[PDB]
């Protein structure tokens, strides 16, 4: 079906700290749905390392 | 004979016709919103409803 | 590689179109904000149940009444077309109406003894007037997809359904109305973190105790969509026609071939063998009535001229 199994084909890289970042294709809109839902998990349990 | 009825139209006209429309003027934006205390104003984006 | 993927949380069960599951612990703030992505799909593009095709014992559009009845059509159907049902064939069925005689009109009038089960069995329509008055049709149901009106296709809408053949308000999505609410973690380890709780409420299609993933598959299968990272496209791959040697500048009457390939071929529009010359077999497979003899006749009666299949050229 239209959730076509819609593997992030286009990244767009800007030099070493920075990317476009896209995924595609979507459900007539559906990119207002992952982008409001999926950008809050991105900003919720996410990997990396630093001082405490 | 209300429907039957027919009525002149001056003279220059023999007939005439009609037609009505229920136009379904849906939500958008630009269109105008307020509420009971004077707050008066264009609706001026439709968000997500994590955009908010 | 650290996937969690939690199961087997809590029942609720309220009554044959409400229930409610709810789910804790959750970490630190996920119970907040989910319930919003469902919001969506249990509105929009939902497979279930509607009606989607009618036709009627003397009504010819739902604008009108009929001469027994003791209520009227189109404010009448605003309410049939909720009957959504459940179907256990093949996706479809064909059901009736079959009503004569005095007093309602009733989904305990309609054809209910095969794959389909009726959940709505104290739906009611209208009455009628005397032992010998009549009210029937035939009724196109379907399990489909969508929030579909009797008016979506918006051109070739005009479309030549026999007049009388109503299209239907296709809406097979068996919900509108979903919402959640929120408590803090009260498993007996915790007072510590969050917990989400449900309100979903149907069409009566189903319960929300009866079945899910296809309901959750636009944001579960939407997960494959950030690894796996291979894709999917199509392409053009035709050139702008024509000139010598005449080879190519020539219709299907130069080929000495059967009638039904010549009705077929007409309708797939192929009035110059320069290019049924270079047309894939397979893309011969695009319109109907042109099956295993007629594709299998094109394969000598084209090399019968001194030619051949299969001829892409650089320049025509």
């Amino acid at each position: 079906t239209e959730f076509l199994k819609p593997r992030l084909v286009d990244i767009e890289q800007v030099s070493s700290t920075h990317a476009k970042v896209t995924l595609e294709p979507l459900e007539r809109g559906f990119g207002h749905t992952l982008g409001n839902a999926l950008r809050r998990i991105l900003l919720s349990s996410m990997p990396g390392c630093a001082v405490t | 004979r209300k429907i039957t009825q027919g009525d002149d139209l001056a003279p220059g006209v023999l007939k005439i016709v009609k037609v009505y429309l229920a136009v379904k003027r849906r939500i958008q934006p630009g269109d105008k919103m307020a509420g009971r205390h004077g707050n008066k104003g264009v609706i001026s984006k439709i968000n997500p409803i994590e955009d908010m | 590689t650290e996937f969690l993927k939690p199961r087997l949380v809590d029942i609720e069960q309220v009554s044959s179109t409400h229930a409610k599951v709810t789910l804790e612990p959750l970490e630190r703030g996920f119970g907040h904000t989910l319930g919003n992505a469902l919001r969506r799909i249990l509105l929009s593009s939902m497979p279930g149940c509607a009606v989607t095709e009618v036709e009627i014992d003397g009504v010819l559009h739902e604008y009108s009444t009929k001469e027994g009845v003791q209520e009227d059509i189109l404010e009448i159907l605003l309410n049939l077309k909720g009957l959504a049902v459940r179907v256990q064939g093949k996706d479809e069925v064909i059901l009736t109406l079959n009503k004569s005689g005095i007093g309602p009109v009733t989904a305990a009038d309609i054809t209910h003894d095969g794959d389909v089960e009726i959940v709505k069995p104290q739906h009611v329509i209208c009455h009628l007037t005397d032992e010998n008055a009549s009210i029937s049709m035939r009724i196109k149901v379907q399990r489909g997809r969508g929030y579909v009106p009797a008016s979506t296709r918006i051109h070739s809408e005009e479309d030549e359904r026999p007049i009388g053949r109503l299209l239907v308000d296709a809406c097979y999505s068996p919900v509108e109305r979903i919402a959640y609410n929120v408590e803090a973690a009260r498993v007996e380890q915790r007072t510590d973190l969050d917990k989400l709780v449900i309100e979903m409420e149907t069409n009566g299609t189903i319960d929300p105790e009866e079945a899910i993933r296809r309901a959750a598959t636009i944001l579960a299968e939407q997960l494959e969509a950030f690894v796996d990272l291979r894709d999917v496209r199509q392409p053009e791959v035709k050139e702008e026609k024509p000139e010598f040697d005449p080879i190519l500048l020539r219709p299907v009457d130069d080929l000495e071939l059967t009638v039904r390939s010549a009705n077929c071929l007409k309708a797939e529009a192929i009035h110059y063998i320069g290019d049924l010359v270079q047309r894939t077999e397979v893309e011969l497979l695009k319109t109907p009535n042109l099956g295993k003899k007629s594709l299998t006749e094109i394969k000598d009666v084209l090399a019968s001229r001194g030619l051949s299949l299969g001829m892409r050229l650089e320049n025509w």
